Formats: C-alpha cells, sequence, structure tokens
C-alpha cells in the first residue's frame, strides 16, 4: 500500500518557568516509533515501536545530537517569533513543525510536506516543489527572506527525497509485519429506543488499522450526512483505532437504514443492517 | 531519521 | 490568542464485559495551545498513575493526547475522565458509557 513518514517537533515557551521545552515525535503512518523531550530527567531519543529497536548506537546518538540541536534553535526561534509579532516577553507560545514523505503503492516517492505552524496558525511552508516557500503574513516573511537566503530549501529537498524515502522503506521492511499489515474493522450495528417513535442505530467499527476509514448511513441508499453523528477516529490503545457513526430513525423504519464501511484491510467495502 | 544537521549551522525561523 | 477546546471522549480498549479485566481510555483531542490536565475517576475518586502518550498533534495543528489506565468494569462503578483547559471555566466531565 502507500506510507508515509512524518516527524512532528513542539516548541513551547513557558515565561518563568524555565526554557521552551522541545518535543519531538516519529511516525510511520499512524504507528510512533520515536520520542525526543527536553523535559525528559536525561534526554535522549527513546524507541516506541518494536521494530526500531534494532537500530544501533550510532543511530540512537544521531537522532539525539540532531534532537539537541533542535531544542536550542527553537528557543531562538521563538525569541525571534516573539520579536517578529512585536509580542510581550509575558506570553507562552509554541511552535510546530511536521514534515515527512509520502511513498505509492510502489515504493516511490509521491510528494514531501514540510509545513510550520506559530500558536496554531500556519506560518511558512514548503511548496511542493521542495524549492519555495508559502508565507502566511509579514513575520513568517521575515522567515521565508531569511531561508532563501541560507538555501534552506535545498536542504529541505535533499532530505525529503533522499535519506527520508531511504530510512522509510527501510523501516516499512523491518516492521513489515505490522506496518505492511491492514487490521480491518469488526463491525456491528446496535438499535437504542430514544422514545416510542424513534430509535437510535449506531454502526460500530473496531481493532482497524490504519486509522483511515469510511464510515456512512444511507436512508433508502441516499447519504445521511446531515443526520448523522461521527464521532472522531479513536485509538484503542493496542495500534488499532475505533469508530462509529448514528443515525436516529423512525420506528419502523429501520430496514431502510444501511451502514457502509470502507478500509483499506477490506477488499469490498461493507454494507450492514440492524439485525434484531 | 529526522532531518540531519546542515554542514553549516542550523538556521533558526 | 487563538484557542481550541477539547473534545473528549471516555470508552474502553475492549468490548467491556464485567468482570474482566480491560483498558479505560480517555482521549483528548483537537485542542490548543498543549497544556491540559486530565484525570481518570472511579466513583468520583481520582485513579492514580493514569499513563499518556507522547505528545502530537493532527494535520490542523491541534494536539491529541491519550490517557489510560487497566480497570475491571463492574455492574455498579462508575468511571469517568475530567479535563481542564485554558478554554474552560471549569472541569469538563464525561462519564463511561460503555455503548458510546
Amino acid at each position: 500500500g502507500s506510507h508515509s513518514m512524518r516527524y512532528f517537533y513542539t516548541a513551547m515557551s513557558r515565561p518563568g518557568r524555565g526554557e521552551p521545552r522541545f518535543i519531538a515525535v516519529g511516525y510511520v503512518d499512524d504507528t510512533q516509533f520515536v520520542r525526543f523531550d527536553s523535559d525528559a530527567a536525561s534526554p535522549r531519543t527513546e524507541p516506541r515501536a518494536p521494530w526500531i529497536e534494532q537500530e544501533g548506537p550510532e543511530y540512537w546518538d544521531r537522532n539525539t545530537q540532531i534532537f539537541k540541536t533542535n531544542t536550542q534553535t527553537y528557543r531562538e526561534s521563538l525569541r525571534n517569533l516573539r520579536g517578529y509579532y512585536n509580542q510581550s516577553e509575558a506570553g507562552s507560545h509554541i511552535i510546530q513543525r511536521m514534515y515527512g514523505c509520502d511513498l505509492g503503492p510502489d515504493g516511490r516517492l509521491l510528494r514531501g510536506h514540510d509545513q510550520s505552524a506559530y500558536d496554531g496558525k500556519d506560518y511558512i511552508a514548503l511548496n511542493e516543489d521542495l524549492s519555495s516557500w508559502t508565507a502566511a503574513d509579514t513575520a513568517a516573511q521575515i522567515t521565508q527572506r531569511k531561508w532563501e537566503a541560507a538555501r534552506v530549501a535545498e536542504q529541505r529537498r535533499a532530505y525529503l527525497e533522499g535519506l527520508c524515502v531511504e530510512w522509510l522503506r527501510r523501516y516499512l521492511e523491518n516492521g513489515k509485519e505490522t506496518l505492511q499489515r491492514a487490521d480491518p474493522p469488526k463491525t456491528h450495528v446496535t438499535h437504542h429506543p430514544v422514545s416510542d417513535h424513534e430509535a437510535t442505530l449506531r454502526c460500530w467499527a473496531l481493532g482497524f488499522y490504519p486509522a483511515e476509514i469510511t464510515l456512512t448511513w444511507q436512508r433508502d441508499g441516499e447519504d445521511q450526512t446531515q443526520d448523522t453523528e461521527l464521532v472522531e477516529t479513536r485509538p484503542a490503545g493496542d495500534r488499532t483505532f475505533q469508530k462509529w457513526a448514528a443515525v436516529v430513525v423512525p420506528s419502523g423504519e429501520e430496514q431502510r437504514y444501511t451502514c457502509h464501511v470502507q478500509h483499506e484491510g477490506l477488499p469490498k467495502p461493507l454494507t450492514l443492517r440492524w439485525e434484531p | 531519521l529526522p532531518e540531519p544537521l546542515p554542514q553549516g549551522a542550523l538556521t533558526a525561523y | 490568542m487563538i484557542q481550541r477546546t477539547p473534545k473528549i471522549q471516555v470508552y474502553s480498549r475492549h468490548p467491556a464485559e464485567n468482570g474482566k479485566s480491560n483498558f479505560l481510555n480517555c482521549y483528548v483531542s483537537g485542542f490548543h495551545p498543549s497544556d491540559i490536565e486530565v484525570d481518570l475517576l472511579k466513583n468520583g475518586e481520582r485513579i492514580e498513575k493514569v499513563e499518556h502518550s507522547d505528545l502530537s498533534f493532527s494535520k490542523d495543528w491541534s494536539f491529541y493526547l491519550l490517557y489510560y489506565t487497566e480497570f475491571t468494569p463492574t455492574e455498579k462503578d462508575e468511571y469517568a475522565c475530567r479535563v481542564n483547559h485554558v478554554t474552560l471555566s471549569q472541569p469538563k466531565i464525561v462519564k463511561w458509557d460503555r455503548d458510546m
């Protein structure tokens, strides 16, 4: 199937409570495999999936050097952005970065990503060309000019097309039994009367991986988007995910409703009904 | 593997 | 500043069966900024030593965390998740409903 790798950096200032915290986590698809936290008693890159544990000491030290250096640079960046927005020394602020590479079903690079935010709003993004930037405002334009002057895009491109893809393919092979395994949802429909003339039908999907899934209700074959309650896909804690979709229907019309489920683990979409 | 450090100094925002 | 309040779901890892060990989860998501206080409650009292996932975030930059602890559900015992965040004037309590 298709696969991606992403790293997620969060740098958070906290005036009066020490230097800004830097935490990095790494993912292949929906599986976290590393972490680094500057607030740890002894900050170091730590494994978070069994298949990364085989990497040697040089790997762990290489990661740790990268994250320790980033910790320091992000503190400078937080100071710089405070200034670009004319902000006080009093408030706590956050820079986030997410970046990585997407591969298609053949293992070839589909595209790269490298996006940053400040206080939860887009700040600067590497364009799909991996060569130019989109800045969200005149503050981010300062960063853009600085990064253009230092030919930063060229560095990001070299990584995204090179080491990013190479290491993702390695992880996919080393973790093939899980990373390249799609677990289909286990499904059922429940029925709960809400009154004498209405009942809730809830369509459940449990135990699936990866998290991407489509769960919908149809009435007489028509999508019921507005009248469907859909919860956010949620982690079970055993690698798998859960989701449900509910609709409130007239008592006696239950058989006019069908739940449709699509998931990578499914050869063909499922259609389910309440089974009294 | 995360983005490696550049040959020159890592550029801040 | 722009802030986003947390979504909260409380649920079990496995389908709940009374008398059988399981995990109680509280998933908080969609929030910004990242500081957040989450307690799991058993009959109104804080459960000690609850674990949680490493801080990460979604494509829209909002943060998410999973808090979890082992538990053995029963017919009598009530479980809940209590959340506070800068966006909330008081802690929000969401009860565990095995049908949700």
